[PDB]
């Protein structure tokens, strides 16, 4: 019977004694191939998106830093500043769950600063009490009742219990949700939760990749933005129309005047259209002919979207290469035995490794492709 | 060296220049600097295989200051003599120093390690019915032993009084003796079954020790250094229990006595039956096989008087041959007499626990013969951050002395210049307005002070409890247990009483208006007792301990001398010029001129049953 004492040392010394390029490349070729499939899927710009987000007993916890509380209303900050700008003409709603309770924190409105706002004035008071999803789902299937059937009814819920207590029954909440056409995404924080995957599932179509659950911290900001881009819609759900908006000019008066939105005294403003009526800021519906009105940028941050530049495949070592710089940035590629020319194959010129990650993510053109003349 | 250029600057190294040998493109990974010639080791702490190193570096080379970041160590004959004796040989020493080394392992290095790595492994000192035999497994050793002038599978006997004699020709001659005990072999001895309970916890720095003690299955002789609080207690409870023998332990103080016994009883499961406590109020022996001796080094070096009830104690403990024996304090064991005790009293294995390994005079290093060579060391810091100890904010506290007093200072002499600057104003000032300060913040504050006659001349005024020499057992853990339990009552004036092995689990706050000259162990013991806050582990828990120290004034001198074993540890000074709102205070002592003065002249002035009828 004796101890660890009397059998040997650890003697730590003993553990610690004394084709790298290929590696570096070929996890970039295999990663390449991930993104390969991309295909012009139909997508619904225009969104409805009501952030429900848990304010529990069960955010108190100490996973995240500082606390869980935190740090979602943190990123909740950070979503609706990268929501807004990728997604000027969609609304948002914000909803909390505390002491059983579903609270409406921000109104659906267009405005991103009424919602950051609101978000901020949250990260002060202490959560507690149990979350309520029936209670939350029902609060957003009220918000969501007033928007034009052109427009794509979301809502993003982010849950950190692993229990729920309802006054009624949920699943006749969740049939209701699949009758309005709402879709539901929960990103879960310790584990799944039989209900929310249910809701997650009968409410897209019956697609399970819409529950996530995080792994640390640096998955949950991934997880955050994914949420910014425009959710694909179903084909047999066609709700195609027209929507009347119009285009207003922009003004530069010498003397202040009331806005009709505000009633508050503004130098410039833009006109409306239809009524002349002058609003603050773009893109909102006007006050007075219910009208919305945007500028053509606004448009123009959604065509990315609809014709996605196809992805651009890597080139063998074997065959020979056009140039030995770049064709966009002329950054002289290194020799390294593997090559790093990237080549669109619209136009069939290299681009090095820099230029197609931001080709791909800041910019929506390949270079290479509007030089050529048909 | 050969053939390298000096620089324009080498002249300000005096032959420290040790930039002769060239550096590997490995530098990067490997974390050690060796020095060529003075064998010194610089460490890095934030690099890959610092932890891989931590420990062989600990066990090969003593540390001689380890600070936040870059850790300093040093390769000594003594400290060699530690390793090799864990199966340790110069080829793995060689080989591994080189895989970690930034720079070469010098020739002069080489030749050290060579030296000093071959002797050990072929004497051994074994016991044998309270008869003491020099045994060699090799016959050609009775040609150097025998023939020593000192001295009087070959076997010779030695007197028992002469080990303290030839331990130390053992190490002037080429082989050293190593002190190995086979428990698992030895049937003689009658055993000890008691084994940890379940409720025992073994912390992972303890496992450590343990284990550098139980390295090759036999018992080993040394000394176990582990910081104030670390556990040492439960240390010997183990090693008591795995060895499962006769035991004794020796501390040099009577409360502690009881401390170690009240531990021992609650840590392990030795029954009530064969533990016997020999102190000055019962001398009782216990009669069973085998069983646990808690006495005081004062009890066993006693040589001249012993009375006909510790007589008979003494026989008992003579004539029996023990197995182990533990040494709480072991700082002091190479005094001139305490050291008596190891060779008088015959064991198998001898164990040294001290949280302070030093001491003001040279012979510390005489603990290595006396008791063994030093098998682990923890770092301060490590527990610390380990929330195994607690963080103290040492800080130093300058008083100028008023002018009055300090005019006194200049004529008086040296002998009564110590009471003349320890009972000044400015310090009473800052012991109150400190102690008022962490009492409403509701720290239990204890207050040390060498001086007996300074000690009663801040309780008296101040109506606080103090302690010293000549005050009784009962009282002192009456004044204790209520400083501890009772909330009416949170601070308590000490002596050099309580400078040693004392818990005070609610202690956190100590002040130290004035000490004991140059000593170092007293100001690191001393800080040991903060070091065993309860609540070590809350968020935002720093324990304070300050030292008060007059301007201008041989204390200085003293002062900055006794922390030099803190610093060394990692525990760094912050001097407080000024208390901020020590002003606003309502009232201070000696406030007015008249009561200063009063002060000053008190202290300068100190030096036939018919005839019983009648009446
Ligand atoms: N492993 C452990 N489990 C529980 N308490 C421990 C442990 N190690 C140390 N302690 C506590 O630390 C304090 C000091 O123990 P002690 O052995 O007297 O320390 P030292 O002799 O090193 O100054 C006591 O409260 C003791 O119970
Ligand atoms: F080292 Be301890 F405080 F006995
Ligand atoms: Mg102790
Ligand atoms: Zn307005
Ligand atoms: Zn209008
Ligand atoms: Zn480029
Ligand atoms: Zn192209």
């Amino acid at each position: 019977g004796g101890y660890a004492w009397e059998d040997e040392i650890k003697r730590s010394w003993d553990l610690v004694k004394v084709a790298s390029l290929v590696a570096s490349i070929v996890e970039a070729r295999k990663k390449r191939t991930a993104k390969k499939n991309i295909t012009p899927y139909q997508r619904g710009i225009i969104r409805s998106l009501i952030l429900t987000l848990d304010c529990s007993e069960a955010m108190l916890e100490k996973d995240l830093r500082p606390n869980r509380h935190a740090m979602i209303i943190q990123y909740a900050i950070d979503f609706v500043h990268e929501f807004f700008d990728q997604n000027p003409i969609s609304q948002m709603g914000i909803i909390i769950m505390r002491n059983g309770l579903a609270q409406l924190v921000s109104q659906v409105s267009g405005n991103p600063q009424d919602h950051i706002d609101a978000l901020k004035s949250i990260r002060k008071q202490e959560p507690k009490g149990n979350p309520s999803l029936q209670n939350a789902l029902e609060m957003a299937r009220g918000l969501l009742l007033p928007v034009p059937a052109h427009c794509t009814r979301e809502v993003l819920i982010v849950f950190g219990s692993l229990s729920t207590t309802d006054p009624g029954d949920i699943h006749q909440t969740i049939d209701s949700l699949v009758s309005e056409k709402i879709r539901v995404k929960v990103l879960g924080l310790s584990a799944q939760v039989a209900i929310c995957k249910e809701l997650c599932k009968a409410t897209n179509y019956g697609d399970e990749s819409f529950y996530k659950i995080l792994l640390d911290e640096t998955h949950l900001k991934e997880l955050f933005n994914e949420a910014v881009t425009p959710l694909p819609v179903n084909k047999i759900n066609k709700g195609f129309t027209l929507v009347k908006m119009g285009f207003p000019t922009r003004i530069f008066e010498d003397t202040p005047t009331f806005c009709s939105c505000h009633s508050k005294l503004v130098y410039g403003g833009y006109f409306c259209p239809n009524c002349h009526s002058k609003v603050c800021s773009l893109p909102t519906v006007c006050p007075c002919c219910d009208l919305m009105l945007i500028l053509s940028t606004h448009l123009a941050r959604s065509y990315h979207h609809l014709m996605p530049l196809k992805t651009f495949a890597e080139v063998p070592t074997t065959e020979k290469f056009r140039s030995e710089d770049c064709f966009s940035c002329q950054s002289r590629f290194p020799i390294l035995l593997t090559s790093s020319r990237y080549r669109c194959e619209d136009c069939k010129q290299e681009f090095c490794v820099d230029c197609d990650v931001f080709i791909h993510e800041i910019l929506h053109n390949c270079p290479g492709c509007e030089s050529k003349p048909v | 060296p050969a053939d390298f250029v000096p620089d324009s600057v080498s002249g300000m190294f005096r032959s420290h220049d040790f930039s002769y040998l060239r550096l590997r493109p490995d530098h990067a990974s490997r974390p050690l600097w060796i020095s060529p010639s003075d064998g010194r080791i610089i460490l890095e702490s934030f690099s890959p295989l610092a932890e891989q190193a931590q420990d062989f570096l600990v066990t090969i080379a003593e540390p001689i200051s380890r600070p936040s970041h870059i850790h300093e160590y040093k390769i000594t004959a003594y400290s060699l003599y530690a390793a090799v004796s864990v199966g340790l040989e110069t080829d793995d020493i060689i080989s591994v120093l080189d895989r970690l080394s930034k720079v070469p392992v010098a020739e002069s290095i080489i030749n050290f390690i060579k030296g000093a790595t071959i002797s050990y492994g072929k004497v051994k000192l074994v016991i044998k019915h309270n008869r003491y035999f020099v045994e060699t497994t090799q016959a050609d050793i009775l040609q150097m032993l025998l023939n020593d002038s000192v001295i009087g599978v070959h076997s010779f006997e030695i007197a028992n009084e002469s080990v303290e004699v030839v331990k130390k020709r053992c190490q002037e001659i080429d082989y050293p003796v190593l002190e190995e005990y086979d428990f698992r072999n030895d049937h003689r001895n009658p055993d000890l079954d008691i084994d940890l309970k379940p409720s025992t916890q073994i912390r992972p720095y303890q496992e450590k020790s343990l284990s550098k003690m139980f390295g090759n299955g036999r018992a080993r002789s040394g000394i176990i250094v582990l910081p104030c609080g670390a556990g040492k207690t439960l240390v010997g409870i183990t090693a008591a229990c795995t060895i499962k023998k006769s035991v004794i332990v020796l501390c040099t103080s009577s409360v502690s006595v009881m401390q170690w016994r009240q531990q021992f009883l609650q840590w392990c499961t030795l029954q009530p039956e064969n533990c016997a406590v020999f102190t000055s109020d019962n001398k009782e022996m216990f009669q069973t096989e085998s069983g646990l001796v808690v006495s005081t080094y004062s009890m066993v070096a006693n040589t001249r008087n012993r009375s006909h009830d510790s007589q008979k104690v003494m026989d008992f403990l003579t004539g029996r041959e023990w197995g182990f024996i533990i040494l709480d304090e072991v700082h002091v064991v190479p005094a001139a007499m305490f050291r008596r005790v190891v060779s008088t009293i015959a064991a198998h294995a001898k164990l040294g626990l001290t949280a302070t390994l030093v001491r003001e005079d040279d012979k510390i290093g005489d603990l290595n013969f006396l008791i063994g060579p030093k098998l682990y060391e923890a770092n301060w810091m490590e527990l610390s951050q380990k929330g195994h100890i607690a963080n103290v904010q040492c800080a130093e506290v300058w008083c100028p002395m008023t002018a009055e007093f300090y005019q006194e200072y200049l004529r008086e002499t040296a002998r009564k210049r110590m009471l003349l600057y320890i009972m000044n104003p400015t310090k009473f000032q800052a012991c109150q307005f400190l102690i008022q300060y962490h009492e409403r913040r509701g720290d239990k504050i204890i207050v040390f002070s060498d001086n007996v006659y300074a000690l009663q001349e801040y309780a008296l005024k101040m109506g606080k409890p103090f302690i010293y020499g000549s005050t009784p057992q009962q009282e002192r853990m009456n004044i204790l247990q209520n400083f501890q339990y009772n909330d009416q009552i949170n601070t308590i004036f000490l002596s050099k009483v309580g400078d040693t092995s004392i818990d005070l689990p609610e202690a956190t706050c100590l002040i130290q208006i004035s000490s004991h000259y140059g000593s170092r162990r007293q100001e690191a013991q001393r800080l040991g007792r903060i070091l065993r806050a309860k609540r070590r582990n809350d968020e935002g828990f720093n324990a304070f301990f300050y030292s008060l120290v007059s301007k201008d004034t041989q204390e200085m001198y003293y002062s900055t001398k006794r922390q030099a074993f803190l610093v060394d540890q990692g525990y760094a000074f912050k001097v407080i010029t000024h208390l901020h709102g020590m002003e606003n205070i309502p009232n201070l002592a000696y406030a007015s001129p008249r009561e200063r003065r009063e002060l000053l002249q008190e202290v300068l002035l100190k030096n036939h049953p018919l005839i019983r009828k009648m009446y």
